[PDB]
């Protein structure tokens, strides 16, 4: 029952300013923090050898797209390696991002690990020596971070243990980040895997988010200095019932309204396995939902911003301009979507 | 993975 | 991890609509639910014998104030006895309230009880047979209820046990209410007693509300069909530091923004020991605070709406009109305050050198 | 992190002495606290009118049984009504019980209530004005109380909410009783309903008791001044798997060893739907289980102690002596069983048959 | 509400057998797992320089004491370095330990880290990659592990956050260990620092242990395959009131009886700042306490077994025998104490 | 009921 | 009381 | 540390 200030007024202001800059009107996040194994699968899909130079070139391709993306991208999440790479002009990628008005983010978790006694459930690791890592990353240009927890909907999942443990680990990661001036993006992703419907996803999302925010409170987290990266509320991938975008928006906004304190600066949605267009249409629908939304509702898209770009590139440097063009189109689309001003360009029976 |  | 719908869409709409009606723009709540034990002190203070006749006349006086209070009063909380009394014209009190556009509320808790092993802390009782009670109350005209939990800021309070138990009991109470078409007003009051500063109160309030909303979630409570009746965030009564109403407002709204989900339909502040004027000025400042407030911020005042009216009446039948006038003036003042449109023309012993 | 002694040394001693007397070696509890509703079914089964006098005579029959039962009964649980009735000898039932060396108990809960948003789960009510009631019951001769929570094993039950809520209410009740010198018997009964196997019951029992003891700790409960009344660990009633008594005992003692602090003075098992003989055999096997049991493991039976007596009585005044002796025999059997010395000389199922398939 | 066995009957048997062997009657644990930062302070107190050779020699000194320790030592906890060192005869230390009848243990935590928003409280790190590490340690001869959490008694501590967070991390650690055939020693050490009295320590100890066992339950831990290493219940170091050994024993045994399930195989007490003789006398008093104790009550001493040996050695090889003698004597004394068979050996007004 |  |  |  006694207050022991985790942060000073000055530290809070810094975190708040950073959080607000990332989700400023019309702006979203480019998630380019694919792991070594993940990015390997990406390059592999386009028959491109997974070498460091190809990874650097691809990242540069996205990070150096023309200024049209500037008003669209408030932040860019990078993986360790990329944080220390440079563009062809010798500038460190973090510098490249800031020059274009973006805030630099860094993924700090170390992947999921199995939880014994559960039905294939996991928690996430990466807390060891995280404080020292954040301090270094801060020095090297990063102002925010990312930590991904994964929950699954099934007969007995997510279990009480899985919900409590992931929420607690997110709170720990968030606490350490704020101590080093880094805005933590809390990501309690509930996978769309399974045949559950919209209602089940909404129910689970509500339970997970309530646990997350109680844990953040127990750990003295400064919400104004955080961002939430949740799954949109949707039916399971195997669900036979097809819902409207208005329904997905309503279910998503309702779940957030019942669990996310207004103090949270912004919600940067993940798109899971949604197509580029689908991710934009739903985000747009979410922003046009008639309910009161006290936080910015924008994006933190990886595949939803890169899919066509990676395809246009194909590994050929001659396709650089074409590839970046695909990326820009999606940034603009999603920039309009987070403002609710996006309109995409009998056999259905 | 966050793509698929 | 599986959903077992506590409420149907029909039940939800009913609860949400009732909740919205109570705190509609410019409207607040008159808390006239003083238990027979409390109302006794009230009548005593004005040298009036505590008889059911006097308790009825007094309640009648408040409920029948002219139509000027209509757009100010969205809800009226009553005690069991009063719910079944009638005005002079024979009309049941709840009917009097309804004809003026107000929602009828009923207190259902049965007072605080001591928590063994704590430093004078308590929890609240009243769950026994509450479902049957709510069904009867609903049937007899009530649409919302009130339940008061009390927490205190001190050297080791509120303790983990006190926070967890009161939060849990509030959640049990709310669940049973929603099952019977009654909108529960969740009141986790943190007393202002003590010399702690504004920051301490804000901290405890944030911790308490966080536990309250986690508990409501665990018990499957429909937030759109509830209201919150918290204490404003203020320094303790014996605090030596001076603060402006703007600071009190910033601390209150900040605490709320950090814990109360946007889905909660409204916040009906209790005023504690604040003077009628003070309670109005603070609520006004709260509604003028620059921060975004996704919920209605109004009042649920007892003493802050009745103080002057009680004295003006003084048990005299002929003082009926003058007494009602005092209540009306506070009704209008707070109706303006809950919209941030109150601007009047204008005792700090614990700030003086005597507190050193 | 700061202590605020809920009880003084004198209060703890009082509570601990009471709890120990109830479960002293060879002693158990007679549960005769059936509500006017439950007892109705009892009297009805023997074609006996459900009158206040008949309920009084029946309870008299049990409570005034031959003194040979004295060594077997450490405590008797009564229902409110019975607490204030008198035997034919003129003395109030509480005084009768005490004269026979038994401690008087009183059921104080007010039944189960549904938990909204769950698959038919419940919690229990009865906390309102409980302190005042306990203070009065104390003055009227009661030294311990009984509060029953019910949990069910099913597809999604018991749920996190049901486990947490029931554990919390048990702790609140326990706290109030100890403040009034009443030893609280904590009863987190997990119903045997269902077709779940032994392992499922053991698992659930373990999670439930863990929640119970965490809650008791959170509410500053004095364990030495309490008793636990759990379900024995058994397969569901519709389980198609056959188990030996030794397996039930092993599962039961294992679950208890993993969750019940050694400080708890005693465990007084409920027998659910077990037959009189079955409840005694299992209690005996539990006490013979080759594992260390730091607490007394005895009984708190109603039906398992009254079945034959109720039947032998049949509402006939002439059958009094014969009836009482039936109860006396089950009491003697369980007195031995709670000491692991019940092994009758001689040789030593619908859901097991092919019909359950 | 549905069981998903974290361990098979065979796995549980292995864990249970190991736990029982460690705390077999008359046996305790030698804690020689001082971190390099700590072992450096030790060598410093005897004018000896902190070199790998001096560290190896000192550990060799302890592990190769005469066969009289064999029946006193059921287990030896080693620091990562030592686990891979060899005796002058070329035998790896774990091999030396096992041939003398001891089980080899390994400290796997990575130290304490501060909890933001608290009054100097901490939690412990070391979960990252802990599963792979345990698998390796198991392979290299270790059968049990140690992880130390630290809580402090003060005006507002241990706080709710500290108690919950520490209990939870111990549960994660225990879970990962049992998955790799390693018996976890759960150490929720409440520091003796402060001027609190016996009653306060007993109160805090009871609340802490209740939290620890609830957490172990939530995380599906197999208690029979675990050991608890708690602080004895004593007044704070700055407390002016001196208590008898009988009071320390009664308070300690009472706290344990009210919180530790009998299924727990054993309690291996840490001795904190107690002198060698003091630690032995209290351990003896605890075993003599006239209350039922369903678990082995023994030792897991570092300083209380090494103090005199370290001093006698003084970094001089010429004192090998004399040093080992001091250790053996404390080993013998505590073997008797963990059985309640020990005996100690005007101006006090 | 506690009998059945 | 809630008044004082 | 754990010694002193």
């Amino acid at each position: 029952p006694h207050s022991h200030p985790a942060l000073t007024p000055e530290q809070k202001k810094e975190l708040s300013d950073i959080a607000h800059r990332i989700v400023a009107p019309g702006k979203g996040i480019l998630a380019a923090d694919e792991s070594t194994g993940s990015i390997a699968k990406r390059l592999q899909s386009i028959g491109t050898e997974n070498t460091e130079e190809n990874r650097r070139f691809y990242r540069q391709l996205l990070l150096t797209a023309d200024d049209r993306v500037n008003p669209c991208i408030g932040g860019v999440i990078l993986f360790h390696e990329t944080l220390y790479q440079k563009a062809d002009d010798g500038r460190p990628f973090p510098q490249v991002i800031k020059s274009k008005g973006g805030v630099v983010g860094i993924k700090v978790d170390k992947g999921v690990v199995p939880l014994a006694g559960t039905n294939g459930e996991t928690t996430t690791q990466g807390l060891d020596g995280l404080s020292e890592r954040c301090a270094q990353y801060k020095k090297d240009g990063a102002d925010f971070a990312k930590w991904r927890c994964v929950l699954k909907i099934g007969e007995h999942t997510p279990s009480a243990l899985a919900i409590m443990e992931n929420a607690n680990v997110l709170a720990r990661y968030a606490s350490i980040c704020q101590q080093n001036g880094i805005v933590p993006i809390v990501e309690p992703e509930i996978l769309p895997d399974g045949d559950h419907d919209l209602k089940r996803c909404q129910y689970v999302t509500e339970k997970v988010l309530a646990a997350v925010y109680k844990a953040l409170s127990d750990h003295h987290i400064y919400l104004e200095g955080t961002l939430l990266k949740p799954n949109m509320v949707t039916p399971g991938h195997a669900c036979t019932q097809k819902y409207s975008h208005e329904e997905i928006a309503m279910a998503t906004v309702t779940a957030l309204r019942r669990t996310v304190p207004p103090a949270v600066t912004g919600v940067t949605f993940l798109s899971g396995g949604q197509s580029e267009e689908e991710a934009s249409i739903n985000l747009n629908a979410i922003n046009k939902c008639p309910l009161l939304k006290p936080w910015a509702l924008t994006f933190s898209y990886g595949r939803a911003l890169q899919a066509s770009a990676l395809k246009a590139w194909g590994g050929k440097k001659e396709n650089l301009k074409a590839a970046q063009e695909e990326y820009v189109k999606r940034a603009l689309a999603n920039s309009l979507a987070c403002q609710g001003k996006y309109t995409p360009s009998n056999h259905a029976y | 993975d966050e793509w698929d």
